[PDB]
Formats: C-alpha cells, structure tokens, sequence
C-alpha cells in the first residue's frame, strides 16, 4: 500500500514534468517560427522587398546626386550668406 | 499529374491563399502568439500542477514528523522513572517514520530548483514573448509603411514623365 | 485550493522575503524614526 | 495622549496603526497632483476648442 | 535609503535588482532614437509627397 501510493505520488510530478515537458517543448518548438534567419526572412526579406521596390523609385526618380546635393547645400550656403549679409546690411 | 500538383489540384484555390498568407504574415503572425498564449496559460496551469503537489508532500511529512514527535514525546514520556524498556519499542517505531521524513524532505530541495528554474524560464520567456510582440507592430507598421511607401510611388509612375506624360503631351502633340 | 491558489501565487508573485524584509525593516525604521521623533517632541 | 506620563508602550501600537493610514494618504494624495494636469490641460483643451 | 547608517549589506541586493531594470531601460531607450528618424523621415517623405 505504501509503495502503491508512493508510485501514485510521483506519477503526477512526471506527468506535471511531462506537461511541463510538452509545455517546455511546445513553447520553443513553436518559438522557432519567426526567431531569426529564414524565420525572420518572412518579414526582413519583405523588408528587402521595400528596397527591391524602393530601387524602382530610386531608378524612376534618380536620387539627387551628391553634386546637386552639393549644389543644394552650397546654394543654401550662398542663399543664407547672401541673405543674412543683405538682411544684416539693412540695419547698417 | 502528381500529388504536389494534385494536392495542388484540390488546393489550387488554397495553395494560392496559403502562399499569399505566408507571403503576407498577418494572420499567422497574430495567431502564433495567440496560439503561444494558449501554451503560456497551459504552462501556467501545467506549472501549477507542480506547485500544489510538492508541498502536499510537505504536509504529509509534517504529520509523520508530528507522529514522530508523538513517538518522540511518547518515548520521552515512556522512558520516565527508569522505564526505558517500554520506551525502547516506541523509539524503534519512530525510526520507521524517520526514514519516511528524510527521504521525502530532500525530494523538495531539488523540486525547488525545478519550480525555481521553470519560474525563471517563464520569467525570461514572458519578457521575450511580449518583447517579440512589442516590435511586430513596428515592422508591421513599417510593413504598411512599406506597402504605403510603395503603393505611393509604384502608382506615382503612371503619369510622371516620358511615355507616362506622353499620355497627354503626345495628345498635346496631337 | 492550492492547485488554484498557485494561480494566485503565480499571478501575483508572493512578496519575496527581501521585500518582506524591506517591509519589516521599513517598519522598524518607520517606528524607530517615528517613535524617536514622537518622543523627541516632548523633550 | 497615549504616550503621556511615560506610557510609551501603549502609544507604540497606536503609531504602528497610524503608519497603515499614512501609506494610504501618501499614495492617494499624489494621484491628485497628476490628475490636476489632466483637468488643467483638458480645461485648456476645451478652452482652446 | 537601505544603505543608510552603514547598512550597505541590505542595499547591495537592491542595487543588484536595479541593474536588471537598467538593462531594460538602456536597450529600449536607444530604440526610440532610430525610430525618430523613421517617423522624422517618413513625415518628411509625406511632406514632400
């Protein structure tokens, strides 16, 4: 009788460890669906689609080259310098 | 023609949908955490199966320990006035309980690590679970920003310049 | 009860001995800081 | 009043009971301070609206 | 408060618990900085669009 209940005492623990085992395993066996690598490729490759498709924009409207951006900032530098010098010249 | 095509044949409408859903992870992405929520609560309830059981042994040893206290007390009372002969048996009966207490008590010590670590496991898992659920919206928001960022310009090319503008400036040539 | 109490115990983690140590220690500081201040008023 | 004439032992418990209330007052009092901003700003919101 | 009156032993654990939070704050705080560019640029994108 003591052995009978003793065996019945620890079955729940292993069963609880079993469901903990099933839980410990369903938790992580499912966790691998979107962790990293090809799993994350499910969205970060769709993030790559942004750039596959952004290049269509980049190609369709060629990005302002560093020269024109250089012209833009240089023109801004001339625009501010020409203006601020003129603006402060008014007070003078 | 083949199962992959005949499984396709029966699922031509579904194979497309399955490919589309896996191509656009909105449902599976949302319900995997919802499904993962099921195992978390299942772990929540399954974990409880460990918690109540282990101490239930703790109460049992206490009753036996108290009984061992009774035999210890009975032996303490029995041995009075030099009646050691009577108390000798009572101590012998106690040793039967002492074996039960020692074996059961140590079982808790290792079981503490199981509950302690598994609680730590869930403690780490829950933060990671919500952390993964925290950034999914950002990528989804960036995804809809991506779809929006792309539908905005993919459609914008209909009448920008060249043959696109030819739709009217060639009519201007008309 | 305890299978289901663990749901409470798990849902609201029981105040750890450290926080209980903090609670009683704070009470020890609370009483000592107060009683010292309270008796200091008469002085 | 309890601590009078050196009867500090009796007054020790009363102070202990007080600390239970002191926790209630401090937590509830601060809640008003932020709630003032909510009513203050929302009144400003409606004032602007 | 724990380290007062030379009770550094008690306060040592509390600081240890704090480091767990400090890791959370530092990692999450920086995530905003790059996200500001995302909202800042996308707002600029729409502003231009």
């Amino acid at each position: 009788e003591r052995k009978y209940l003793e065996l019945k005492s620890q079955k729940n623990l292993y069963l609880a460890r079993l469901k903990s085992a099933i839980a410990a395993q369903k938790i992580e066996e499912i966790a691998g669906n979107l962790d990293n690598a090809s799993a994350s490729s499910l969205f970060e490759r769709i993030e790559t689609k942004i750039l596959e498709l952004e290049a269509e924009r980049e190609l369709l409207n060629p990005p302002p080259s560093p020269l024109d951006k250089k012209f833009e900032q240089w023109e801004e530098q001339q625009a501010v310098e020409a203006t601020l010098a003129a603006m402060k010249a008014r007070r003078s | 023609m083949e199962l992959f095509n005949r499984v396709g044949r029966v699922l031509k409408s579904q194979l497309t949908h399955w490919q589309q859903q896996q191509e656009a992870p909105e449902d599976l992405l949302e319900r995997l955490l919802g499904e993962m929520e099921l195992e978390l609560i299942e772990l929540r309830r399954a974990l409880a199966q460990t918690i109540a059981t282990f101490k239930s042994t703790e109460r049992q040893r206490d009753a036996q320990q108290l009984i061992a206290q009774r035999w210890y007390e009975k032996a303490q009372a029995a041995l009075d006035r030099g009646n050691e002969q009577l108390a000798r048996e009572a101590l012998g009966q106690r040793q039967s309980y002492q074996s039960h207490t020692e074996a059961l008590g140590k079982s808790l010590g290792e079981q503490r690590a199981l509950v302690e670590q598994v609680r730590g496991q869930l403690q780490k898992l829950e933060r990671k679970y919500l952390e993964l659920k925290s950034q999914k919206n950002l990528y989804l928001a960036r995804l809809k920003s991506a779809i929006a960022a792309q539908k905005i310009e993919e459609i914008a090319g209909n009448l920008d310049n060249a043959s696109a503008s030819s739709l009217f400036e060639r009519i201007e040539t008309k």
